[PDB]
């Protein structure tokens, strides 16, 4: 079976920029799209499953753990529930102006765990292909890189596919972040046709991803940069306790305070 | 080696 | 399989089964590996495309799954070349389906179920019902010829009785189907109603029927409302085999126990265990019933009991091939009817009688050497007007 | 007694089911019939007592089926086992209870013993009793009377007689006790003989002697052991620790010889101690007392040599502490079960190693000797690796056409002779020899017709064996065949299966049987029972191969030949097909070799 975790990033800042600019594309319809995917994953088969987590700068909250139209109950739940709760997040939300820059790294280390909670749940009869269907839509944050790099590891090490769908900007953090664990990577430039990407690209499983051509991987500037600048830098000269990339040969590394001898 | 032989091994029936 | 079921329908048929509550997400289901996601690409698509996009959009290994599932949904006709858009009704019913717009049961099944297989082997205790018993009859696993006399077990019946109880009820409701056209229910009707479970007079009648089969259960003196059983959406073995043909099998329901009787001799019958034992006279009275090894095989390993699951392969294989060789040994003596010729002036008249028997399928077999060989009657008829024509 | 709409009885109302069925895994039917599972946590201890209270008919690698009888109780009383001592463990074990019927055919079989028993001294056998009662009401028959020569109450018995009235005493339900108290016996004196530290008794011996030695009373019966299990190493042993006169009897001469041998191997007793009472060589048995003899030597019927008359006349006088006699089997003949009473002795122990045959007379034992004391474990010795696996195989050899024409078409018995012989087996035999050959597997071939074996071993170039042999001759093929790399295959006669001491053998073909016996197929199949040196069980290094001829009276025999085997738990693979058959070139590979081996069965006459 699939079980496929859909991480929204709904930063009220940018999207709510895209109301006050009356833009065609609005949240509304990003929800709109996201629940129509998940709704055609769980159609595929019944031993799929799917969930949900919305992203915002103070934290990050799931959106998902008869037939009045004639419609499939499952289905319906989960219309339902995910409309009701992204409804009232977005209602209800304090303001803090320090910190406003959307926040993912948390969003994928709650839905890495979460994963880990169904893979040890789940029967052992029955293997389990988890995937993670990061959809970005507003710029990452330089002092989140650590976490959301360890995160990715994690992911690497369980064998789960981060495959991003960033839209309005490209995160080089987040290319990288699924080129490592191998998750595809598309950039929609049409907002109102971002349906059609996702029921062709992001649907189709790892178990036939593979056979099947989808758009080619991005190319992936693996940057590297001194703490001094922060500008790109093709010899680092690290220490053996921070580990860090420097600018020049200095005596000490400020970070370290090691009593190098010289030579 | 000292293998069994193929009639003992297997079912020889043509089944 | 029901694969084959809705291929052999035509497309009149096929867009009205197409109902908009569950059809189009039962046959979705169906769809093995990837219709699913061309179907779900296609659906919010109101201009066809060109069939050479179908074609290369699938690496050029593993192209035989795109032909196999190309032609399968060409069949259910679920899109059109005109020119490969989906059917406009089942696109919009798709679409209505994909966001628009215990057990005391299972308990039951299995009672019901056992006791329908009771009646029908020769049990003298079993429930009686004369439109189930004439609806078996008419089935084809059954013939009675005397309403007075109770209506006896045909050879088909004895290979139904040793089936899997999932093969066995989808084989029974297969032919429920089939005799529903015959009798007049409407198919379509009766189909969609199955369909429905796994998520009008014709309607009660078929909902009966259902009942008695046990996949159902009102629980309220025949309600509107159902329950379905776990049956109704679609365990441990117990017999033990030793080396020596002889069976132990842990059964307290009498069906299990006449089963192995119907291939094994019993010998003792403990509370909660029986013996028996697998001889020539057992295993050749249930060839001659009709059964042949491979039924028996299967039953003995599916019903395996969980102390000889240890040992590769399961069942052992003396007692394999002892049953396979027995069931052999009865059609050592193939019969054939056919008609033979002699006395062949020539072998090139022989030759060419040979050549047109080979072109119409009457011939059986031939021998060059001795110039002669043998016809069916029913090729008799067009060999001998052969003949006459000259 | 209530029968099902199908054949096996009904026993719904007969008795009940314990509710802790699970834990319980024993089952007890009313004929005295037990099912044993193979698969429980208990099962070594449930194997235990049900082997000591009945006898194994059939031991599969699953569910273990045994079944009690008056005799099994007997030697369970024996051994000591009292009723209640058996019955309430009988319950405790058994998942469904106990029948009344069973239970009161344990009280009665367990009561009726000891009551009568029988002790020979001084040349006179007294039937010796505590409760006189019992005497008093078993003297209603004349044939007491006429049997009769002419507390603790004892009366003398004629010699002859003895078997008669013990037969009669078995079924008039007062078995007579032949327990020996070799401990307590002032009358013989004890023999200097004595197990050397060198001999090693496998658990299994160990526990066979037990059984035996219940008591400090030797008890007289029969123990069943594989050949190649040691039975004659068991056998030492039993007579090294009765420690009083032993008489050791065989079946021919390689018997007596063998067991000679065995007895300077694993005993220390001087040689000059140890006497062979054989007309071909005698070594003063008068002299000694541990004697080996044989059956027909003891109970011949016609003329006697003046010494051998001095050497029966000593033997008869004389009382023998232990009697043990090989291969029992053959007891039950006419002259053979004449020397039980010919000879007198306290306990007459029996071993052997192929307890079955087909008329009724294997029961005669019982009484003749004892109650079946042991009878080891098959599939448990080859799981213990003390017996070699083996991969118990029937190729069926079809039949060729004309062969079978002439074979139908006769309703004499040439048959014997014809389907024995017929292209098709002689091929599969061939081929399976050429195969075992290249593996450097040892082959001993068997077949009951000389005539089919020598034509067989004239067109192989092989050095068959059979009974007008010559002995040198006889000797010279078999060192050659342990020896000769260059040959391994010998091909042996009926002779092979009576007594013989013949190397370990990797393979055994078996291209003719005799019939329907048990005791013959039994008996070949001993032979490759020798465990190798570092062999492994599931290795299946040996192998047996009992080639049949298809749609022939020979698949009868074959069927009705392997019951015994079956019922220890070997499995017969049956081969319809031989791959590698069509490419190897074999004899009769054309009709006109066929039709000339056919002319000679004929003329066969
Ligand atoms: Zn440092």
């Amino acid at each position: 079976l699939n079980l496929l975790v859909i991480v929204v990033d709904a930063n009220p800042i940018w999207w709510g920029k895209q109301a006050l600019k009356e833009s065609q594309f609005t949240l509304s319809k990003c929800i709109d799209a996201v629940m129509v995917l998940g709704n055609s994953h769980l159609f595929m088969n019944r031993s799929n499953k799917l969930a949900v987590i919305a992203s915002h700068i103070q934290e990050s909250r799931f959106l998902y753990p008869g037939s009045k139209d004639g419609k499939y109950e499952l289905l319906t739940s989960a219309n339902e529930v995910i409309v009701e709760e992204i409804k009232d997040l977005m209602t209800k939300s304090d303001i803090k102006g320090q910190h406003t820059e959307t926040l993912l790294a948390g969003s994928l280390a709650k839905a890495l765990c979460y994963i880990h909670r169904m893979n040890k749940e789940v029967k052992d009869n029955q293997e389990m292909k988890s995937r993670i269907l990061v959809i970005k839509a507003a710029e990452d944050s330089a002092l989140q890189y650590m976490n959301f790099m360890n995160v990715i590891f994690a992911a690497q090490k369980q064998n789960i596919l981060i495959d991003a769908c960033v839209l309005d900007s490209d995160s080089g953090l987040l290319q990288q972040a699924c080129d490592i664990t191998g998750g595809l990577y598309l950039k929609v430039p049409q907002m109102p046709s971002l349906l059609q990407y996702l029921l062709w690209v992001f649907l189709p499983d790892q178990d036939q991803r593979s056979q099947l051509i989808l758009p080619p991987p991005v190319h992936v500037d693996y940057r590297a940069a001194c703490f001094c600048h922060r500008n790109l830098i093709e010899i680092g000269y690290v220490c053996s306790v921070c580990l860090s990339i420097f600018c020049n040969f200095s005596p000490i590394c400020t970070t370290c305070e090691t009593a190098f001898k010289i030579s | 080696a000292k293998e069994r032989p193929i009639w003992l091994r297997e079912s020889t029936v043509q089944g | 399989n029901l694969q084959e079921f809705l291929g052999g329908l035509s497309p009149g048929v096929l867009d009205r089964l197409y109902g908009h509550p569950a059809t189009c997400l039962a046959v979705f289901r169906e769809l093995p590996s990837l219709a699913k996601n061309w179907v779900m690409r296609m659906l919010f698509l109101e201009q066809p495309l060109p069939q050479a996009a179908v074609a290369l959009w699938v690496k050029k290994e593993f192209s035989k799954a795109q032909e196999e599932s190309t032609g399968l949904l060409s069949g259910l006709r679920i899109w059109h070349t005109q020119l490969l858009i989906l059917n406009p009704i089942f696109r919009q019913n798709l679409r209505i389906a994909l966001l628009g717009g215990v057990p005391s049961l299972d308990k039951y099944a299995e009672e019901r179920w056992e006791v329908v297989l009771h009646f029908m082997v020769g049990s003298p205790s079993a429930a009686v019902s004369q439109d189930l018993a004439q609806l078996l009859s008419q089935a084809g696993l059954m013939k009675s010829t005397e309403p007075g006399e109770p209506p006896c077990i045909t050879s088909a019946g004895f290979q139904f009785l040793l089936l899997d109880t999932p093969a066995q009820l989808w084989y029974f409701m297969l032919q429920y189907l089939q005799t529903a056209q015959s009798r007049g229910m409407d198919l379509v009707e009766i189909l969609s109603f199955l369909f429905q479970l796994s998520f009008s007079d014709s309607l009660l009648n078929f909902l009966q029927h259902l009942r008695e089969f046990g996949l159902v259960f009102q629980r309220k003196r025949k309600s509107r409302r159902y329950y379905p059983t776990r049956l109704a959406i679609n365990q441990p073995g117990f017999i033990v085999v030793e080396t020596n043909y002889r069976l132990y099998a842990y059964t307290e329901s009498e069906l299990q126990i006449a089963l192995i009787a119907l291939f094994s001799e019993m010998l003792y019958r403990f509370p909660n265990m029986v013996v028996a034992q697998v001889t020539r006279e057992s295993v050749q009275q249930a060839i001659a019933s009709g059964i042949t090894a491979q039924q028996i095989i299967h039953f003995l390993r599916t019903r395996a009991h969980p102390v000889m699951l240890k040992q590769t392969p399961v069942l052992p294989p003396t007692i394999t091939d002892q049953i396979r060789l027995w069931e052999l040994e009865r059609d050592r003596l193939r019969f054939t009817e056919g008609v033979l010729y002699n006395q062949f002036l020539s072998q090139v008249d022989f030759e060419l009688l040979l050549a047109h028997a080979r072109e119409l399928g009457v011939l059986v077999f031939e021998n060059s050497a001795k110039r002669l060989m043998v016809v069916t009657p029913a090729g008799h008829s067009d060999v001998k007007r052969f003949w006459k024509r000259q | 007694t209530k029968v099902d709409e199908y054949g096996a009885k009904d026993y719904r109302l007969q008795m009940p089911l314990k509710d802790d069925h699970t834990s319980r895994p024993l089952w007890v039917a009313p004929d005295g019939h037990i099912f044993l599972e193979a698969f429980s946590p208990v099962y070594k201890y449930a194997q235990d007592f049900l082997v000591a209270i009945a006898e194994p008919v059939c031991r599969p690698t699953h569910v273990h089926e045994y079944k009690l009888t008056a005799y099994s109780l007997y030697a369970a009383v024996s051994v000591g086992l009292q009723t209640s001592d058996i019955t309430e463990y009988l319950r405790k074990l058994s998942k469904t209870g106990v029948p009344d019927g069973i239970m009161q055919f344990i009280k009665l079989c367990t009561v009726s013993y000891g009551k009568v028993k029988l002790v020979l001294k001084h040349n006179r056998y007294f039937v010796e009793s505590c409760h006189p009662d019992v005497i008093q009401h078993l003297l209603q028959d004349p044939v007491i009377r006429e049997c009769r020569l002419r507390q603790t109450v004892s009366f003398e018995v004629k010699q002859e007689m003895i078997e008669e009235l013990q037969k009669r005493c078995i079924h008039l339900e007062y078995p007579l006790l032949a327990e020996y108290d070799f401990r307590n016996d002032s009358v013989n004196p004890d023999i200097n003989i004595d197990l050397k530290p060198t001999a090693v008794l496998r658990p299994y011996q160990e526990k066979s002697l037990r059984k035996m030695f219940g008591n400090g009373r030797a008890r007289s019966g029969v123990i069943v052991l594989p050949c190649g299990a040691g039975k004659s190493l068991v056998g030492v042993t039993a007579a090294c620790t009765v420690r009083k006169r032993c008489l050791v009897l065989g079946n021919s001469a390689v018997s007596v010889e063998q067991w000679k041998a065995q007895f300077k191997m694993w005993s220390t007793i001087d040689d000059s101690q140890i006497c062979r009472f054989t007309s071909d060589a005698k070594d003063k048995p008068i002299g000694c007392s541990v004697a080996i003899s044989t059956y027909s030597m003891l109970g011949h019927t016609t003329k006697r040599s003046w010494e051998a008359e001095r050497v029966m006349e000593w033997l008869k006088t004389q009382e023998w502490g232990l009697m043990i006699l090989d291969e029992v089997h053959t007891i039950p003949a006419k002259m053979f079960r004449r020397v039980l009473t010919i000879v007198q002795a306290h306990c007459k122990l029996g071993l052997t190693a192929t307890l079955v045959r087909e008329d009724d007379k294997i029961v005669d034992l019982n009484f003749l000797i004892g109650p079946k004391l042991y009878e080891a474990n098959w599939m448990e010795l080859q799981n213990n690796g003390y017996i070699a696996k083996v991969q118990c195989a029937e190729v069926w050899c079809p039949m060729s056409p004309e062969f079978y024409r002439e074979y139908v078409a006769i309703k004499t018995k040439k048959r014997i002779l014809l389907y024995t012989m017929n292209p098709n087996k002689f091929r599969a035999c061939q081929f399976l020899i050429k195969f075992h050959e290249r593996r450097n597997d040892k082959i001993i071939v068997f077949a009951d017709n000389v005539f089919a074996l020598k034509e067989y071993a004239i067109r192989l170039n092989k050095p068959y064996i059979y009974g007008p042999t010559s002995q040198g001759e006889r000797m010279q093929i078999l060192q050659n065949f342990k020896h000769n790399p260059k040959i391994n295959t010998i091909f042996i006669s009926k002779v092979g299966d009576t007594s013989f001491d013949l190397p370990e053998a990797n393979v055994l073909i078996q291209i003719s049987s005799h019939g329907g016996s048990r005791r013959q197929e039994a008996q070949r199949l001993g032979r490759v029972l020798r465990a190798k040196k570092g062999m492994v069980a599931e290795e299946y290094n040996a192998f047996f191969y009992s080639l049949v001829s298809q749609d022939t009276q020979e698949m009868a025999y074959s069927t009705k030949r392997q019951r015994f085997l079956v019922d220890q738990g070997y499995s017969f693979k049956v081969i319809t097909k031989l791959a590698g058959m069509e490419e190897e070139d074999l004899a009769f590979s054309t009709k006109e070799e066929q039709q000339q081996l056919l002319q000679k069965v004929l003329a066969a006459t």
